[PDB]
């Protein structure tokens, strides 16, 4: 089992900085999941209207949502690549960050590299096809961001070095802040 | 003569499905499909494509099913759908005997009653069912939002398909 704190972004409209205004300047979800190889019954528990999912409902929204905010955070720092724009390459350098030990926290359910199921370590191409519709539906040109993103992640593998979509996006968000930090120098 | 494609996806809830399909060049048995969905076995029963263009196939019918999971998935975080569920989509392509335009089509049915439908003049679905619904509203919503959807799905069928009529 592990205990997993989430920063959840809303499912409404507005700037992602101003979505996550206590976060950059400091009020989301703790999480605890559970799991067993041959059970089924694989539950995570919400606490603080508190709830009960399956893990694999607890997963996908996870995902889905580490692929809404990824595209929302670049078109909002692509945009100013100005005071809040040096304010807002901090608050997604504190988000990448909060994410990775997010990640983390739902691997410490694995401590296996050959035994995390296919199901939740997909590749590039399966996470793109998996994820088409439930990241497109957000986006007014969404069709165009998803395969701007694929294309991105396809760059990051091939300028690195078959292995997991995760790692390769935490790759590329990393390298927005690196690019988004050292220009706020100037 | 024609190709038909019938796909049935049985859903336990929104993150589990078992797929069981088959397709059919003329009168017969030309192709199975099986499993759940992180592990579907797709095979062509006699060797119709060779190898590297065998595996091409494959890979889009692949890509197909983890999207038309995705969309699944979707429509019930957005407008819940009751689960259990099983999903019928059928489809293909008849090549006339005269001579005129192909004639295409791709059915899709949930728990044995119709649903929609791709119409491929203005590449659009529409509703085979007469009860209006959200679920019915927002899932042809998405699917007449997208090229994939409407174009690639088109030429998919009047292209791909019939391409593979004329050949075997
Ligand atoms: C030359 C070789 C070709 C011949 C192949 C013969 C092999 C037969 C295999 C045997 C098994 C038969 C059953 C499987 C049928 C699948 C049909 C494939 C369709 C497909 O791949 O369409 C692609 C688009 O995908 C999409 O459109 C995905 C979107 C999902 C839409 C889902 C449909 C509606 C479901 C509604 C559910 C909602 C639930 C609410 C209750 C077209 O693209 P492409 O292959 O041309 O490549 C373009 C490259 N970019
Ligand atoms: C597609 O068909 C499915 C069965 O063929 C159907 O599932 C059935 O749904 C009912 C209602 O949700 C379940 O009944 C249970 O829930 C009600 C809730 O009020 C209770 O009162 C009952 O006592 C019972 O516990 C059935 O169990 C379920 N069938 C099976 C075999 O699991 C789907 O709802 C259908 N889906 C669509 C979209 O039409
Ligand atoms: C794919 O699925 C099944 C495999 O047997 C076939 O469905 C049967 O079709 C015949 C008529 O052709 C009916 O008498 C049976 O009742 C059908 N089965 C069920 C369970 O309803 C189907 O023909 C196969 N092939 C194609 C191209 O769809
Ligand atoms: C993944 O690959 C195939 C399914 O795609 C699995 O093999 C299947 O085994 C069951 C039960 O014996 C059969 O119903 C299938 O038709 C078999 N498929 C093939 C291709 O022979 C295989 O066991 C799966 N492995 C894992 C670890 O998930
Ligand atoms: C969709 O296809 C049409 C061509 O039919 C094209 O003009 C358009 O740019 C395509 N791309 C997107 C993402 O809409």
């Amino acid at each position: 089992n592990t205990e997993i704190n989430v920063i959840n972004s809303g499912d409404k409209e507005g700037y992602i900085f101003e979505k996550l205004s206590e976060f950059c300047t400091n009020n989301y979800e703790q999480w605890k999941c559970y799991y067993d190889n041959k059970k089924n019954n694989n539950k995570c528990k919400m606490e603080i209207k508190n709830k009960v999912t399956s893990f694999d409902e607890f997963f996908d929204f996870w995902v889905r949502k580490l692929l809404i905010d990824t595209i929302k955070w670049e078109t909002e720092l692509t945009y100013c690549i100005c005071n809040k724009c040096n304010k807002n390459c901090v608050c997604f350098d504190k988000w990448v960050k909060q994410k990775e030990d997010e990640w983390t926290n739902i691997m410490k359910l694995f401590t296996n590299k050959h035994d995390i199921p296919k199901k939740y370590y997909l590749n590039i191409n399966d996470l793109f096809d998996s994820f088409f519709f439930q990241v497109i539906y957000k986006f007014n040109e969404g069709e165009a961001k998803w395969n701007e993103l694929k294309e991105n992640l396809k760059k990051q593998i091939a300028s690195s070095k078959s292995e997991a979509a995760i790692k390769v996006l935490f790759n590329h968000i990393k390298e927005i802040a690196t690019i988004c930090k050292d220009n706020n120098t100037n | 003569q024609r190709l038909h494609m019938l796909q049935i996806s049985y859903f336990r809830d929104p993150y589990h499905v078992w797929y069981q399909g088959n397709a059919s060049l003329g009168g017969h048995l030309t192709h199975v499909l099986e499993g759940p969905d992180t592990n579907t076995t797709i095979i062509q029963l006699q060797p119709l494509q060779e190898p590297e263009s065998w595996a091409r196939t494959q890979s889009g019918l692949q890509s197909y099913l983890l999207q038309f999971h995705g969309l699944v998935r979707l429509v019930h975080q957005e407008r819940t759908l009751a689960f259990p569920l099983t999903i019928r989509c059928f489809l293909g392509c008849e090549l006339p005997p005269e001579g005129s335009r192909a004639h295409v089509f791709f059915e899709v049915a949930v728990n044995g009653s119709s649903f929609v439908s791709f119409r491929p003049e203005r590449a659009l679905w529409q509703a085979d069912t007469q009860v209006t619904s959200g679920v019915v509203t927002f899932t042809l919503q998405q699917l007449n939002a997208y090229n994939r959807t409407r174009y690639e799905l088109r030429e998919f069928l009047e292209d791909t398909c019939v391409q593979y009529v004329q050949k075997h």
